[PDB]
DNA sequence: AAACCTTCCCATCAGGGGAAGGTC
DNA sequence: GACCTTCCCCTGATGGGAAGGTTTATAAT
């Protein structure tokens, strides 16, 4: 099975694992450490930002790759937005800075 | 953004998130489906259920956007805003925050040192609290129950206020004066010793001062108002057929909504006490089963056993938020298939199917059909790729055309589980795999499966060319070796090939060259074995570096010659002049590496592989049921031990044996007889080919088949053989791990049930050690990286001399591995000399490649120190010179390559080939080797016998041979009888050691875990502390007494031991520190506080090297010395220096003590501390990298009191933000883009 | 024992229970706190309860008034407390009282001049209420204190009516327990039902108050239920409707066998039968999200939904293309009808126009953009300029 | 579960008008 | 040319109805 781009979670904006060759592979933290043993920073955080998270990026990198132009723009994974909500709706305060 | 900060959410802050307040706890209306107002999922609280529309209709379109229509009160805006805007709900009365009071450091509890089950007795309305006395004969904080509190209020209607719930804890929370509490604190640490003054005082004033310095306020820790997950983040969305699906946080609001509104009702409504007491107790469980669920009584869904997952714990475990989606997801342009080989791909290849391509690269074939002009758009070139047009195959081979492809094997324990290839389009739907590679992988084509996925950005296809390719990554990190080597077909090829047999067809004649050879065989004249000479021309380039070849001839074989073709240009020949099976063609393509570097060594190891793969093809070797000949002596030999058991059967059955000198006599005539046979039919195998010479009878060595594949290597080992030809030994049980009756039958003949079932009992053992052991394993390595991945080459030269000593493992009699392989690839702390001292073999500090280490050994030094990891000036990373060279490029290492994580997985990749048990078998000493006896740190004397005795209990026995090598080391306890000394001259095995017998973990895997853990062993060895001579205590009182003597000036120290320790240690003899008092297993805080840094980075090591050295593991010391140089990163100050028991990071007591030490000024001692992998990352500077790894409630509460901050300097937290992580390119783009910041 | 239930449980031991004495005279202590507040309404609870407040209301007024002078004559004035409630005291009506003080002649004294105008008009305020309810401003006072007194009476005597029989809330509550509905909350709904019997129950009807307070708990309890049971909230009446049709199919299992069909439930039942099936769609509950799946593995529904609001890039693209031919294809027309196209439509603008709308700053009105429009199109039909967007178009 | 009653919201019906059609 | 009856659109007028609330007395802990 193969998959270039399918559907997407509801609540956290992941590829699904089904159903059930169109699933996107599971990229886990093994792979992670691979990626992180050769110095691989633009792979990998492609891999964690335009392919999985980062609704606009997704769609930015599909219209540079139709374009021709093979670049990204990454975004705030979706994930880590949900979290930070997740966090919040407690009597915890966790913002960001400047910039 | 650039940081992220963590802090108390205050009532007031609550509300600014809040776009609104929820009053009834429902959802939808049932009917029309639409949110309720001031529902759960209100869309005039939150936002529209549609995009760019209002609820009620009237406002539909982009042309008005920012409005709030008066009929409903929505505004129409996008609808994914119902994903970020908040809630909050209006509690009647305070709810306390459950982390704040049930986590281990209840944050309430030590906040006004109140302890934590008066707290949980208040809250549950089962007794008052006083608050503010003032002057009353009560305190400001105090517990009195009902009867009490009746009578009181007569006493003072005024000045005397004690309330009863969670109201009663927040006023004592509010009106509390901390900085007035804490300025006494300081004083009641000062004066009073006894460290139960010390104990919660020195971390309650952290606490306070921590707390103020946040500047969050300590009544926040009740919860005033409650906030509200936004609606998209607990969707109602409709489960399609029908019925709907919800979260269990909308059951939770729904029960906390419920019952607040019941308490205000009650309130209007004027109810007596306990039914509002009972409401307040219910309001309270709703809010912390809302908050994390299970701490308390683990509320249930409705129509299940199952608990309602909570918000806590949506964020930690494996599980959940922080392992499973922000370190991990699922990733588009990905796919899956079974792999199989075409050996047909070079190195940098790899067969991808044409139907998974199409799907792959669609966005590419999309845009490269619409350039082209033949599609009008791009639902044009889609619906074109959907009719499979033959159009497009060619465009595929366009956009495929050198873009590498990421493979990975589904289990990754190191980085080569991850490699790039040139895809090469195939039909089918099987991925087609290098040979080569299935090594590094790990991985056979019995069924397994693999991944791809497609870089996007144009840098991650350089980086999936210059970085993961296959063809940049050959030797393994963990050990220089190879891991790309021929592997069972190649090996078996080339050792039919450089095969001889005398009298082969044309042997002795003489050919002008290979091409004539080749030309000889497949014309079917000479053979491929025959030990003809022929005539070859060897390139060596010398002198200058200037190319020479050299023509001769040699003593081979037709085939040798043949194989001499492929060998590169500047190789010497001699390299396949031999049997030439697979442990050496591993170190032909080593020689070839390292000599010619990497370009001819790919092409070298692909035409290994295309020829050996052809030529043991067109050999046959096949197996058949004659080629297991059994020895006709076995009969014998098993008759005669059978027989040899009887008599020992009649020793016993009348007591001159017990039972178990019978059963450990049967076991070893039993074992001997197995000898026997193996080493019979080994005999008759290894010799068995004998042929006439020239027309008369020699034996040589045998050309059967399952032999020739033992001698290769290419499968099976000599193991298997004597059990396939043989008896196969006898088996073991889950414990008492051996049989009496063993299995006289070889595989050949065939067992009988009785045997096969006793072999199943070995059998289970080993199918079920694998299994769970894959658990653990995966627990070890996964600790393992969390250790160490912010530690990165960050720095050049570090600039110090220390290092560590590297000596030869010389244990016993000889050496389990030369200095040279623990030296290679290091650089030396400082100038090793010739022999004769005061000269320069070396510089002062140096990368060793293999030259130097060639150098070193033909002159006699097996004495080199060299730097280390783990001792090194350098500040939150590592220097390229102190740690060394390595790669998969054999240069000294690169600048920003992340080490830390590479280390982690060379000693976890190992780790699955461990084992859970070992359960082990098995008094002069004998000199093997001529050489000279040399003695080392012994004190002696001369007796009655007229030799030497040694009269100190370490003595060390090594030997000078006639070069200068040490390759003996013997140890001897107090009395030994020393026929030489210190200095003479042995014959070959002369004895000089002699005493008497007595005057008088698991382990594996499960103990790799615990050395790296630093735990405390059974029943350890104490250390003493000071030289001088021992000093017993008064008696026996619980254990023992023992007094410390130093010698000279401050003496005293002490300590008290059990009696039931037996003692080792001399009575009035000198022993320095750091000595064995009693015999047992030592542990690390022991060794460092005793010994040193350095001596207890080399026992982590030494000890934890040899459960790898009895699998047959092999990785370098450097990652092991990384990990413990990550264990002992914390140290304790002992002075207070100039300013402020104290734990801190070494890193930063140095950056404040050495630059004052400078300035002239006081300087501050530390002390070592020793921690284990899993508590040192406990503790990080950054609170989102630890709350990610373990702990998540505790770390973050903690984080939450202390208000810290995060900039994230590091991998784990760029990854989870989804940024360049702070190594190798990212290195390259952190460089420059944080030279420009914060200057 | 750590849990709630028992804290409560266990706490309501200390309470004993009352027959058959022990009713009737707290009863009895009951409507004598209300016949006290009776005797002082002389001077259906619905409109009693309207007098009560307006007795209260009456009161608020005086001290209203009240606390303003003091606030006047003390805060302001600085005249000692005791020199103000032995002159007030008595009069409450007139102006008398403020000249005798100012005759006093202490330092205080001229202060009171000055609050003298601002107290006058306040004194009238108070004193007409005089001749609204035929009383003096004292007679107030006094019977609002003893109407406060019967309330306290009633207080006490309800709070231990309700203390003795809380165990008969249990005792209900526990035959209803599996509702999607947790116990505490079933035991407080019948609390409220139990307190809502206790305020109108007459202890003269001769009947013991179990069967009244039985009534009422069950009535709040089986209510409670329907409003706070489901996620998605019914309208009451649905709830005992499904309930009707439930008991009835429950009881026509042994009668035909296995079950009954469902035309049967329309005759049964007193609705037509088009209505069974709705009701029956609708009672449909939420799956949680975290039901585990298949296998019985980790994944769990909430996982297997997919977000179908997303508009695939594979569309979005397109959407641009479209965009690009159509911004090229209309700058090959007039620039007239260029800005008739992007008027009538959205194109590149804030907002779509109607007819009039285009005509109104075009300088020609309704039919003349109609006649541009319908040619411009017609100037697009035609192929050779219609190629690139007549790609677009696929059915 | 039934029993009679009140507030609010429908989506449709008696009533009005502004003119409209047809004719001794 | 008017008169008598006819043919269609806005104010609201409302019977209709769904959603909501208050009672129910043997005794019943
Ligand atoms: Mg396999
Ligand atoms: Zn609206
Ligand atoms: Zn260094």
């Amino acid at each position: 099975h193969a998959r270039s781009t399918g559907s997407y979670s509801l609540v956290t904006q992941q590829p699904l694992g089904g159903k059930a060759q169109f699933g996107g592979q599971r990229f886990g933290e093994m792979e992670v450490w691979a990626l992180e043993a050769y110095g691989a920073a633009y792979t990998l955080q492609e891999m964690l930002t335009v392919k999985s998270d980062d609704v606009n990026g997704r769609t930015k990198m599909y219209k540079n790759i139709v374009d021709g132009n093979h670049q990204m723009e990454p975004g705030m994974p979706e994930s880590f937005n949900v979290l930070l909500k997740e966090i919040r709706s407690l009597g915890i305060n966790i913002e960001l800075e400047d910039e | 953004f650039d940081a992220i900060k963590i802090a108390l959410a205050s009532p007031d802050m609550i509300r600014s998130w809040s776009f609104g307040e929820v009053k009834k706890p429902e959802t939808i209306n049932y009917r029309t489906f639409k949110p309720e107002r001031d529902g759960l999922f209100c869309a005039r609280i939150f936002g529209p259920v549609k995009d760019y529309e209002c609820l009620c209709g009237k406002y539909k379109r982009l042309k008005h956007r920012g409005v709030i229509c008066e009929k409903c009160g929505v505004e129409v805006t996008q609808t994914k805003v119902r994903r970020e805007r908040m809630g909050h709900i209006e509690l009647a009365s305070p709810t306390a925050h459950i982390w704040f009071l049930k986590s281990l450091p209840s944050r309430i509890g030590l906040l006004l040192d109140m302890p934590l089950r008066d707290i949980e007795r208040v809250l549950y309305f089962e007794s008052y609290v006083v608050i503010e006395g003032g002057m009353t004969n009560l305190e400001r904080q105090q517990i009195l129950t009902e009867e009490q509190y009746l009578d009181a209020l007569e006493e003072f209607g005024d000045e005397f206020d004690a309330k009863m719930g969670a109201e009663a804890i927040q006023a004592l929370l509010k009106s509390m004066d901390l900085e007035q509490e804490c300025e006494q604190l300081r004083e009641e640490l000062n004066e009073t010793n006894s460290e139960t003054k010390r104990k919660k005082l020195t971390k309650r004033i952290k606490l306070l001062e921590a707390f103020v310095q946040s500047g969050n306020k300590p009544e926040w820790m009740i919860l005033t108002v409650l906030p509200v997950l936004p609606p998209d983040l607990r969707p109602l969305v409709p489960l399609d057929g029908g019925r709907f699906a919800t979260s269990d946080l909308n059951d939770l609001y729904r029960r906390v909504i419920n019952r607040n509104n019941r308490l205000k009702r009650l309130l209007d409504l004027a109810a007596p006490d306990i039914i509002v007491r009972n409401e307040k107790r219910m309001l309270q469980e709703a809010v912390d089963a809302l908050l994390d669920n299970g701490r308390r009584g683990r509320a249930i869904t409705g129509s299940n056993k199952r608990p309602l997952k909570s918000l806590a714990d949506m964020i930690k475990g494996k599980q959940g938020r922080f392992r499973q989606n922000l370190l991990g997801k699922r990733v588009d342009y990905s796919g899956r298939s079974v792999i199989t080989v075409g050996p047909y791909l070079r190195l940098h290849q790899c067969g991808l199917p044409k139907k998974m391509a199409l799907e792959l690269f669609k966005p590419f074939i999309y845009g490269k059909l619409e350039l082209r002009g033949l599609a009008t758009t791009i639902k044009a070139a889609k619906k074109m790729v959907e009719r499979e047009e033959a159009v497009v195959w060619d465009i595929l081979d366009e956009v495929i055309r050198e873009h590498p492809v990421l493979l990975n094997r589904a289990p990754t324990l190191h980085r080569l589980g991850i490699q790039a290839f040139e895809p090469v389009l195939i039909e089918g739907k099987a991925i087609q795999l290098h040979p080569l590679v299935c090594a590094a992988y790990n991985a056979d084509f019995d069924g397994d499966q693999m991944a791809v996925h497609v870089p996007l950005t144009l840098e991650a296809q350089l980086e999936a060319r210059a970085l993961m390719m296959s063809t940049n990554n050959i030797l393994s990190p963990a050990n220089g070796e190879p891991i790309i080597v021929p592997s069972q077909d190649v090996v078996l090829g080339l050792y039919y090939m450089t095969r001889d047999c005398v009298n082969a067809k044309g042997e002795g004649m003489v050919l002008t060259g290979p091409k004539e050879a080749e030309r000889l065989y497949r014309s079917g004249l000479a053979s491929l074995h025959a030990r003809v000479k022929v005539r070859i021309t060897e390139y060596e380039k010398d002198a200058n570096g200037e190319l020479v070849a050299k023509t001769s001839l040699k003593d081979t074989t037709v085939g040798r010659a043949i194989l001499w073709m492929i060998v590169p240009k500047g190789l010497p020949y001699s390299i396949v002049n031999q049997a030439l099976g697979k442990k050496a063609i591993s170190k032909m393509l080593n020689t070839c590496y390292r000599i010619l570097g990497l370009k001819p060594t790919v092409i070298f190891a692909d035409q290994i592989m295309y020829t050996g793969f052809a030529y043991a093809a067109r050999s046959g070797a096949s197996v058949g049921i004659d080629d297991m000949v059994i020895p006709e002596k076995k009969h014998e030999i098993i008759s005669e031990a059978e027989a040899e058991v009887a008599e020992i059967q009649e020793q016993f059955q009348s007591g001159l044996v017990t039972a178990g000198e019978r059963y450990n006599k049967v076991i070893d005539i039993w074992a001997a007889a197995n000898d026997r046979v193996s080493k019979a039919m080994m005999d008759n195998l290894q010799t068995e080919t004998v042929i006439n010479r020239d027309g008369q009878e020699e034996k040589q060595v045998s050309f059967n088949s399952i032999y020739m594949m033992a001698d290769s290597g290419a499968r099976g080992s000599a193991a298997q053989i004597r059990q396939l030809a043989g008896m196969r030994g006898l088996m073991a049980k889950p414990d008492g791990s051996i049989i009496e009756t063993p299995i006289t039958a070889n595989f050949r003949e065939g067992l009988n049930v009785l045997q096969y079932f006793i072999s199943t009992h070995g059998a289970r053992k080993g199918l079920a050690d694998t299994a769970l052991k894959t658990a653990n394993s995966g627990y070890l390595t996964r600790r393992l990286v969390d250790v160490a991945q912010d530690l990165v080459v960050t720095e050049d030269d570090c600039g110090t001399h220390e290092g560590i000593m590297m000596t030869p493992v010389i244990e016993g009699g000889d050496v389990k591995e030369p200095l040279r392989d623990r030296v290679l690839g290091r650089v030396t702390a400082e100038d090793v000399l010739k022999p004769g001292t005061a000269d320069i073999l070396v510089p002062r500090n140096t990368l060793l490649h293999e030259q130097w280490c060639d150098l070193l050994e033909e002159n006699s030094v097996d004495a080199v120190k060299v730097r280390s990891v783990v001792s090194c000036d350098t500040d939150f990373g590592v220097c390229a010179h102190c740690y060394g060279r390595d790669l998969a490029r054999g240069h000294i290492i690169n600048k920003g390559e992340a080490i830390g994580v590479i280390a982690a997985q060379s000693i976890g990749e190992p780790g699955t080939q461990l084992t859970m048990r070992t359960f082990h078998i098995g008094s002069s000493i004998q000199v093997k080797n001529k050489g000279s006896i040399k003695l080392s740190n012994v004190k002696s004397v001369v007796n009655s016998s007229g030799k030497l005795v040694i009269t100190s209990r370490n003595t060390e026995l090594k030997l000078i041979d006639e070069f200068g090598r040490t390759k003996e080391s013997y140890k001897v306890p107090y009395g030994a009888v020393l026929a030489k000394g210190d200095g003479e001259q042995v014959a070959g095995g002369e004895t000089v050691a002699n005493w008497d017998p007595h005057t008088m973990i698991t382990g594996g895997l499960p103990r790799v875990a615990d050395l790296f853990e630093a735990r405390r062993p059974k029943e350890p060895a104490i250390l003493a502390e000071i030289s001088g001579i021992v000093s017993f205590g008064k008696e026996t009182k619980g254990k023992r007494r023992l007094v410390i003597t130093p010698v000279d000036g401050s003496d005293p120290y002490e300590e008290m031991i059990p009696k039931w320790r037996q003692l080792n240690v001399f009575e009035g003899e000198r022993v320095e520190r750091g000595d064995v008092i009693s015999d047992g297993p030592e542990a690390p805080h022991d060794i460092l506080r005793l010994r040193g840094v350095h001596a207890v980075t080399r026992y982590i090591v030494n000890e934890v090297q040899d459960v790898y050295r009895l699998q047959g593991v092999k990785i370098n010391d450097k990652h092991i010395e990384v990990i413990v140089r990550q264990m002992l990163r914390k140290a304790t100050i002992v002075n207070a220096g100039s300013s402020d028991g104290e734990q801190v990071e070494y890193s930063r007591v140095k950056i404040a003590n050495r630059e004052l030490e400078a300035n002239g000024k006081v300087g501050a001692t530390y002390s070592r501390d020793l921690l284990g992998i899993t508590k040192a990352s406990l503790a990080t500077e950054s609170f989102i990298s630890a709350a990610s790894f373990q702990e998540t409630t505790r770390v973050l509460t903690e984080a939450a009191v202390a208000g810290k901050r995060d900039e994230l300097r590091g991998l784990k937290e760029n990854v989870i933000v989804g940024r360049l992580i702070p190594a190798g390119t990212g290195y390259a783009y952190h460089q420059d883009r944080m030279r420009r910041r914060a200057a | 024992t750590t849990d709630p239930v028992r804290m409560y449980m266990r706490e309501m031991g200390t309470v004993e229970l009352l027959t058959r004495e022990g009713e009737i005279d707290i009863a009895k202590r009951i409507e004598d706190g209300i016949n006290q507040v009776q005797c002082s309404v002389a001077e259906v609870p619905k409109q009693f309860d309207y007098l009560v407040n307006s007795m209260r209301v009456m009161m608020d007024r005086v001290r209203t008034q009240e606390r303003l002078i003091m606030k006047l004559c003390v805060e302001q004035c600085k005249m000692p407390k005791k020199n103000f409630i032995t002159l007030f005291t008595g009069n409450e009506t007139s102006d008398t009282w403020f000249n005798a003080a100012i005759a006093m002649n202490k330092p205080w004294s001229e202060k009171l001049h000055d609050v003298s105008e601002e107290v006058h008009r306040a004194l009238q305020k108070l004193q007409q209420i005089e001749e609204e309810t035929g009383l003096t401003i004292e007679q107030v006072k006094d019977i609002n204190r003893r109407m406060s007194i019967g309330e306290a009476k009633a207080r006490r005597a309800k709070k231990e009516m309700v203390e003795a029989n809380l165990r008969l809330v249990i005792s209900i509550a526990k035959k209803y327990t599996n509702r999607g509905l947790q116990f505490l909350d079933l035991i407080q709904e019948g609390n409220i039902g139990l307190m809502k019997a206790v305020d109108k129950f007459e202890y003269r009807r001769g009947y013991k108050f179990s069967t009244y307070a039985t009534w009422w708990i069950r009535q709040a309890i089986t209510r409670s239920i329907a409003d706070q049971a489901r996620t998605i909230r019914i309208p009451v009446h649905m709830i005992e409707t499904i309930n009707k049709l439930n008991r009835i199919s429950r009881q026509m299992l042994q009668e035909m066998g296995r079950e009954p069909t469902p035309e049967e439930l329309a005759e049964r039942m007193l609705m037509p039968e088009d209505k069974i099936r709705k009701v029956l769609k609708i009672a449909k509950e939420p799956i949680s999200m975290e039901t585990p799946i298949g296998d019985d593995e980790d994944s769990h529904l909430g996982d297997f939904i997919e977000d179908t609001t997303l508009e695939l890039p594979l569309d979005s693209a397109t959407t641009e293309s479209l965009r690009a031919a159509t911004h090229d294809v209309l700058a090959g027309l007039t620039a007239r009808e260029a800005k008739v196209l992007r008027m009538r439509f959205g194109i590149d603008m804030n907002t779509d126009y109607t007819l009039e709308e285009v005509g109104k700053q075009f300088d020609v009105t309704r039919e003349r953009i109609r006649q541009i429009e319908a040619k411009a199109l017609r100037k697009l039909r035609h192929p050779s300029r219609s190629e690139v967007l007549r790609s677009f178009l696929d059915d």
